């Protein structure tokens, strides 16, 4: 309601408990179309009221591809567009709790994240339009990602 | 809720909660109104 | 099921519409919350329709109808409490009518035994 210019739906999650409610991001993958200081937030709704969206997810830079963590329930993770990576808690919500060094960290644009669901406390994997895939760790940040593979191609 | 003045307030936020809930099913129902006008548009 | 307490107020046997009027005028301020489409209430629409002024009407005339079904098992209550009328000034009295019979008083204590 009442964004600078329209936001492309960049990807979408559902809660893995139900259907109860629904995590979608919100950026602009058009290059350099994207206007100076454009409002940079994903949303969650709840399919009970429909109007406008239950929980706010106040990111650093325009979240590219979200999704909800079965291990924890309610803990959503994010790729930002500047190459970051963020996680927020689906009840409380506002600002991320763990967020990536800005060096280490790939550049351009997140292009997928997804959890690790096979481990105790959950792990991350993202991949880019650099073309270097990283396994994250949740619980340490830290120096950078754990594992760091750049994608050549015929050997 | 089928099931003195104890009874009445119990009555009364039952409706509170309930207008919360056709409250936003107004502007639900005036954007598939709105929305009709625009696709014939 | 509507509970009410019978007893004697100011030694009188009495004992809603009120307290159920609270709970109908709500479900008139859930329209008010309602909001015309337009950008203003459906409170002023909901006054105007004849039905529901209609039905207003039938609720007073129900507890009416409940009140005299509770009034005829309160006046059959009064009825068999009604030799003990309020004040001893009346047995003060009797207790000369009644004077020297051993057999009088014994009938009256008799008539006592009954009412307990």
């Amino acid at each position: 309601e009442k964004e600078i210019c329209k936001r492309s739906v960049s990807e979408i999650s559902w809660h893995p408990e139900g259907p109860t409610k629904v995590a979608v991001s919100y950026a602009i993958m058009r290059f350099q179309q994207m206007p100076e200081k454009m409002p940079t937030q994903a949303y969650v709704w709840d399919l009970l009221n429909p109007n406008s969206p239950e929980i706010k997810l106040m990111s650093p830079s325009a979240v590219t591809n979200i999704s909800y963590n079965q291990k924890i329930p309610d803990q959503i993770g994010g790729g930002c567009y500047n190459g970051l990576l963020a996680v927020w808690d689906g009840r409380k919500g506002e600002n991320p709790i763990m967020i990536s060094p800005v060096e280490n960290s790939h550049y351009e644009p997140v292009t997928h994240f997804h959890w690790l669901m096979s481990k105790t406390g959950s792990e991350c994997v993202t991949t880019s339009t650099d073309g270097k895939v990283m396994w994250w760790d949740t619980r340490k940040f830290e120096a950078g990602p754990v594992e760091k593979l750049n994608i050549i191609e015929g050997l | 809720h089928l099931p003195l003045d104890s009874f009445v307030q119990l009555q009364e936020e039952y409706i509170n909660s309930k207008t919360d809930f056709l409250t936003s099913k107004n502007v639900e129902v005036e954007r598939a109104v709105d929305d009709l006008l625009q696709t014939i548009m | 099921f509507f509970q009410v307490e019978v007893q004697l107020n100011g030694d009188k046997v009495t004992l809603i519409q009120k307290s159920i009027n609270r709970a109908a005028t709500a479900v008139l301020r859930c329209s008010k919350h309602l909001y015309n489409w337009d950008q203003a209430t459906f409170y002023d629409m909901i006054a105007c329709d004849k039905e529901i002024v209609k039905v207003i009407l039938l609720l007073t005339g129900s507890i009416q109808g409940t009140k005299n079904k509770v009034n005829e098992f309160l006046s059959g209550f009064t009825k068999f409490e009604w030799l003990c009328k309020e004040s001893i000034q009346e047995s003060i009295k009797k207790f000369s009518k009644n004077g020297p019979t051993l057999q009088n008083y014994e009938d009256q204590l008799k008539k006592f035994s009954q009412i307990e």
